[PDB]
């Protein structure tokens, strides 16, 4: 469950002294139920990634309240936020944010090391995750040695490896063809059905937005989606 | 995150970043090696100076040739001054003597009555043997054995000297006692003569065991035929030809521990009326030069620590600031900032320990190589004469290795932990974007 | 493409990478500053040693006090040896003299007949004035004026030394000629006496102008009442009196241009049968100590160049290898590899020149600060004002600045150009991926 | 005109000693006429980006011949390839390959500086290009102060600013919403019509692939294609 409450966010850029504000989000309110796939669509540059970065605590809102699973996460320090992310969050990054010095296997395995599961019990988990995203043969590759869609699926696999309660997916199928994207969407829907994982998916694709139980439109920094219908 | 997982992932990232890891290891290694090698040259200079002080004894000599308001100079009160390692009073007597080893006799030897313990404390310069420790034992000069001559060659020497007639250039001095004069026994016979009898009066001899040979004077021409007897054997040669001062010459020398105290000692004796010379009055500003040299050594060591620490800081700050995006990814995935800081502390400590170990090995190898090479350079530049100093060009103490390892590894740890701490303290998006 | 565009884009990337640019500028600055400051301590040591060589005659003195196969020593042949800066033959005559400035006369002065050009070449130690250049000009000792006493003070001195006697510790010596004895004329009167006449026979006075005052003796107990006449008056004084033995003590001193030549000079005169004592005979291994010290200075400078070059190389290699992806992007867009290499050469040259300028400014500031601080430390740790030395602690020549700037800027340029060259040489995708 | 002839490309990965081969392209032949938009579609990891990197000379083929505008470009060194790219090529990168230390403006104006385009005229050129890709208000932003689609459009603007004879677009609309993507597609079609610019567009979007005069399918390293749609 995500409860974004009247979130305003702005950015400050420019040389010191001549700093200008970049109003990104204005009074953004987003409620995602537990085990629901919320899809956030909007024009490029509307603040969708900013919204996900606020939900995950990558940035702190200029004002507003983010409540995840009932706990106010605004005001978390880096340690509190990192523990919360390890416990509850998987994040699929728009630029896939893979560690260059690790292979595909080591990248997907890193969350399991951070949770300290078992190096022996990690093998089966990472192998199955890589097979689910069609990357069995690329486990030895580095992100240097991957396609954009393969790096995207490494990001997907790293986010889904821990089976978190919330997955924040930042355009998780933009680098994928229709078949690979359909496989990833089927995996997302399977995780949502079976593990009850809450998904917040930014997407520019109509099919990906259609898999969601909720649709939210980001326009002019306003989340005027408010869509919640039965399935 | 388990310790084994942290080590595994540090190793994997190290393996994929060989240039960066090599740059950091090279910075730490070169810092450690430079610190140890430079400070080892400094330590070797200090060791060479200490050995020169311990051997030469002209460095720390403050010879007293008199006193204002003429009073008999007493050795006991001269040791009361601070930093006086010894006070050697030599009662050089030029009275006739008959030191005989048997078939060969000596006449030109000059008796010297000195406290043997004082000579031992003053580091008496000996070519071979040791300073006399008992009442019977004596130390004789380098040329004492060569002066042991029987009449057979004495006649030849006399005729050769008399036949020169203004050209004593080509004079063949007899080789004398070329055998090992050390650990032998001589018969020192001293006459009474005196004008009241006009002849040889009662005579007494002593059995003296040579134990030491004084250092060979440089430049030749200096016939050191002295023989040194302990002052506990006094009046036993004074009852024969009492010391009226006509020939008896006294040489008092106040020795200092270390050259650093020679100037203070000389000033101390001078304000008390003693007529002293020492090295600091022969060479004006000698103590000042030594102090300026020590200050320069300290300042050079300090700026060397600064340059090595700055090199480590530059390299480690660069290397860990290149990891800011990775730290952001770690924090985003759920790595605690303390876990990331522990991992970067482990990586920095590993880089520092590896670089310090390599630098210490390189330091010992370079020290060995330069201690081999400096004799070669000395032979090449000045020809072959480097057998009279006993220097240490480079000397690495264990304390120097400890201090250099501590400094360089600590700088590596702090310089690799400061940017890591900065990256862990910022929000994730700032690190993911490599700052703003 | 255009130079202005290249400068613009280098500047903009510099502005957005302030930590990297600061790290590289700091590496170059600290390398340049360390090189200049360390070598300036070395240059100050060398300058101090050279100044001691100029000032103190004892450093380069090789006293000649005889010759094997006794023959008269000729000053002309002693200059034939190489590295002989001067040869000073002093004909010290202890015959009575009557140097008078008017009402006050002098009796205790000792005549010294020496070649004034030799004394000037040997850097005669003078408290004030300069060595005599003409014939009638003379140099007198520090205590010559103090010995100028009128009849009244002479009577007072005689009464104080003969009536009191006892312990002469504290006797009020007359101030003598407290005024400026320099640049004044005296009347030297010499008596012949002799047993043939048994009285004062024909006497002649000379008008001598004091131009120089010799250095104050090392300690107050040493009285320097010598008066130095040019050797051109030796013929006149020989026509007047016969100074052959008894009251004549010739002092020959062969001077070396530098201390490093003293050992060779001493060996040269020794193997020609001269009885020579120098610094290298009094202190065994002095020349090889100086040699190992110079070798240590060279080795320290070399390893300092190595540590500075390694620091610059590490920082610049790291910084330019962080730009491999940017070089790939530029090559992909259409930037020629030569244009990219020129841009990185401009950037590395700018970093090197800025770091060298800052390091030279810091070097001059640190040199000023340490040349101020070393007197302060010396005063703090003197414990009695120590000795008087004119030392340079840190001395920066212009050649040192040139060499350090060339070394550090060249290392900055080469180390910033090597990664850039290898990034422009690889294919674009390799750089876009930051190698494998 | 692009003439890719029997292009085989493989990659070598792994530690020294045990090195694997990644066969990416097998006998790939691609002919693009002058002033034609060729759209290359295929699954993630099929070698489309590898094909574009071979066409632009970013990598050299394991074997085969690439002929652009009639000149054999295989065997070009880095200097020859860079001059050829400046003269003829614009490249839209999949990861947008923006220079982090330059703003949006300076990134788009970099090729103009490389071509010596007299900064006074460069001002107007970059302004117009940024307005055409909807980035007029983001010229002062750095790439890390941009959205993914905004960085994509900076890459598009940097590729199109010189009006090259060939534009190699690597998924140039994957980070764009439908309206921004439609604007970019309209700009591409305008450049193709007016300047006669040859486009080779990798895409996972059916709408983007529909604008092409020819479609080429990459499947297991084989470029089937061979169809010139009548638009
Ligand atoms: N670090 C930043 N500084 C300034 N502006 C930013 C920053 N990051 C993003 N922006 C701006 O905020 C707006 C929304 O950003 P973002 O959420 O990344 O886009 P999107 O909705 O496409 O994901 C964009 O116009 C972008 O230019
Ligand atoms: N540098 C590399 N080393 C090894 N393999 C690579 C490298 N780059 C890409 N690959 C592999 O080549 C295949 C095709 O890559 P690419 O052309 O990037 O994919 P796409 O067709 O999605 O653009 C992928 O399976 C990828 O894993
Ligand atoms: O580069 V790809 O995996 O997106 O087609
Ligand atoms: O520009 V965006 O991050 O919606 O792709
Ligand atoms: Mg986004
Ligand atoms: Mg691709």
């Amino acid at each position: 469950m995500i409860d974004v409450q009247h979130i305003d966010h702005s950015f400050t850029i420019g040389k010191k002294g001549r700093e200008n504000e970049v109003p990104v989000l204005k009074d953004v309110s987003l409620s995602v139920a537990k085990g629901e796939i919320a899809c956030i669509v909007g024009r490029s540059g509307s603040g969708k990634s900013t919204l996900l970065n606020l939900i995950s605590g990558y940035i702190s809102p200029t004002k507003g309240r983010i409540v995840i699973n009932g706990t106010d996460v605004t005001g978390f320090n880096e340690k509190e936020w990192a523990q919360f992310r390890l416990d509850h969050f998987g994040f699929i990054f728009q630029s896939f944010q893979l560690i260059p010095g690790l292979t595909t296997y080591e990248n997907v395995e890193m969350p399991l090391a951070l949770k300290g599961i078992k190096p022996s019990e990690r093998k089966q988990k990472v192998q199955d995750m890589l097979k689910r995203v069609g990357l069995e043969n690329h486990a030895a590759h580095y992100p240097n040695e991957l396609s954009g869609g393969q790096q995207q699926r490494v990001s997907i696999a790293r986010a889904l490896i821990l089976n978190p309660s919330i997955i924040l997916a930042d355009e998780p199928t933009g680098s994928l063809d229709s078949e690979t994207e359909h496989e990833v969407l089927e995996l997302i829907q399977q995780l949502n059905r079976e593990r009850g994982i809450t998904f917040v998916i930014i997407t520019h694709d109509d099919e990906v937005a259609s898999i969601g139980h909720s649709k939210f439109q980001l326009h002019d920094g306003v989340l005027k989606g408010g869509i919640t219908v039965e399935v | 995150m388990r310790f084994k997982d942290q080590v595994h992932f540090i190793r994997r990232n190290m393996k994929k970043n060989r240039l960066r890891v090599f740059m950091t290891i090279l910075a730490t290694t070169m810092a450690c090696a430079f610190l140890v090698v430079l400070s080892s040259v400094g330590f070797g200079i200090q060791k060479t100076i200490t050995d020169m002080t311990m051997s030469q004894q002209i460095v720390t000599k403050v010879s007293v040739m008199g006193k204002e308001g003429d009073k008999p100079i007493k050795k006991a009160d001269l040791e009361k001054y601070d930093h006086v390692r010894s006070v050697v009073e030599r009662t050089q007597v030029y009275e006739p003597n008959k030191a005989t080893l048997g078939n060969r006799t000596n006449e030109s030897s000059n008796l010297i009555f000195t406290n043997m313990n004082d000579e031992l404390k003053a580091n008496m310069e000996l070519e071979k043997g040791r300073v006399a420790k008992s009442e019977n034992e004596i130390v004789v000069g380098y040329d004492f054995a060569k002066r042991l001559l029987t009449k057979k060659e004495s006649e030849e020497y006399n005729k050769k000297i008399e036949e020169a007639k203004g050209n004593p250039e080509d004079i063949k001095e007899p080789k004398g006692y070329t055998k090992d004069i050390l650990n032998k026994t001589i018969e020192l016979s001293v006459s009474k003569t005196d004008s009241k009898t006009g002849d040889v009066t009662k005579t007494k001899t002593y059995d003296f065991k040579i134990v030491g040979i004084t250092k060979k004077p440089s430049q030749d021409w200096m016939e050191d035929s002295n023989i040194f007897i302990s002052d506990q054997f006094k009046k036993d040669f004074s009852e024969f030809l009492d010391f009226k001062g006509g020939n008896v010459e006294t040489n008092i020398g106040v020795f200092a521990d270390k050259f650093e105290n020679v100037e203070q000692l000389t000033n101390d004796l001078t304000d008390d009326g003693y007529y002293v010379t020492s090295v600091t009055t022969e060479l004006e500003g000698a103590n000042t030069f030594f102090m300026v040299f020590k200050i320069g050594l300290i300042f050079v060591g300090c700026i060397a620590v600064i340059i090595s620490a700055i090199g480590i800081f530059n390299t480690m700050t660069m290397a860990v600031t290149e990891r800011t995006q990775e730290i952001g990814i770690m924090k985003a995935i759920g790595a605690s900032p303390s876990i990331i800081r522990r991992m970067f502390l482990m990586e920095s400590a590993y880089i520092g320990i590896l670089g310090c170990v390599i630098g210490i090995i390189i330091s010992y190898g370079v020290s060995y190589l330069v201690n081999l090479a400096v004799p070669m350079i000395l032979a090449a530049t000045s020809g072959g004469d480097a057998g009279d100093l006993n220097y240490t060009f480079s000397y690495i103490p264990a304390s120097l290795v400890i201090i250099a390892v501590v400094i360089c590894g600590g700088v590596a740890v702090i310089s690799g932990m400061n940017p890591a701490r900065k990256a862990t303290k910022t929000n994730v998006l700032t690190a993911l974007r490599r700052e703003l």
